[PDB]
């Protein structure tokens, strides 16, 4: 393993854990605004429902029930072949109002003008 | 449950790439449940990435067959090196795999959504279930490039926790 890509590693683990504590924030809290954590032609996939381009993903968001994330584990990879990193979180999720569900996620971010944003959005969540 | 969040089975943002995932699931689930998982060395990059990760044995709880893989950057009052079992170079990745307990995937369980297709890269996530031969729940993201006419996993993130009790009886029929 290059001694360049252990810096890549922790470089892409810093900035995991930081958008991910934004990104779950900003889905819960501030809806509003969530479009600024995507660049304008990001994908996101929620259960299987697709949304192309960001202004459909803020759409999408601001149709979804109220949301309260909670954050368990979290993974994180380096995308080398610009910089993109690959992410997994999963924890549980409590949807207004409805049992409590777990989830899991997949982002892949990239940097633009220094600030990371959503290529690619997978969300799956079931019962219990 | 809202019509925006009810679950689909799959989603394609591209529909030309499904019978390619189609293809690349068939292939490497029989392989990876031949218990013969050596041969998907060649379904890894030379420098592939691989990880995996789950929740602790208070949230999960217990998933000791997997334990020894768990690479889960968050932490609480607990710091561990970063590069810490995060598998580098397709040898490392299929020997990791190879230490699974044997599987059987139920393929009749799997959620598949291709989420990034083009020329260069295709990135895909699939959930589901599978029994120890107990059974788990899995989530697993592939980022698969072309190589050499084929496709080739350059990083793959993996997510394992045991599954709700009645899908185990849905499944045990």
């Amino acid at each position: 393993m290059d001694s360049d890509l252990k810096a890549k590693v922790e470089s892409c683990a810093r900035t995991a854990d930081t958008f991910t504590r934004l990104y779950y924030a900003s889905v819960d809290n501030r809806r509003q605004q969530i479009g600024r954590l995507y660049l304008d032609n990001a994908t996101l996939s929620w259960n299987g429902n697709g949304a192309i381009g960001r202004q459909m993903i803020e759409s999408y968001f601001q149709e979804l029930p109220s949301s309260n994330h909670q954050l368990n584990t979290l993974d994180a990879q380096p995308i080398v072949d610009q910089l993109a990193y690959l992410i997994m979180a999963s924890g549980s999720v409590k949807f207004a109002d409805q049992q409590l569900r777990k989830f899991q996620q997949t982002f892949i971010v990239t940097a633009e003008n220094d600030k990371w944003k959503v290529v690619s959005d997978c969300y799956r969540m079931q019962e219990v | 449950l809202g019509s925006l969040l009810e679950t689909k089975a799959s989603y394609l943002c591209d529909v030309a790439g499904a019978e390619v995932v189609r293809q690349f699931l068939d292939q490497y689930f029989r392989i990876f449940d031949s218990g013969n998982r050596q041969a998907l060395l060649d379904a890894y990059h030379e420098k592939a990435m691989l990880s995996i990760s789950m929740p602790s044995a208070s949230q999960a709880g217990r998933l000791n067959s997997f334990w020894k893989f768990n690479r889960n950057l968050r932490r609480l009052l607990n710091e561990e090196n970063r590069t810490r079992n995060l598998k580098y170079g397709r040898l490392a990745c299929v020997s990791t795999l190879d230490e699974w307990p044997k599987t059987q995937h139920d393929r009749r369980t799997f959620t598949v959504d291709l989420t990034i297709y083009n020329t260069s890269m295709m990135v895909f996530t699939v959930t589901g279930l599978f029994k120890e031969l107990d059974v788990r729940h899995f989530a697993r993201t592939y980022v698969v490039v072309p190589q050499n006419n084929g496709f080739c996993i350059r990083n793959e993130t993996i997510f394992i926790t045991n599954a709700t009790h009645e899908q185990v009886r849905e499944f045990k029929r």
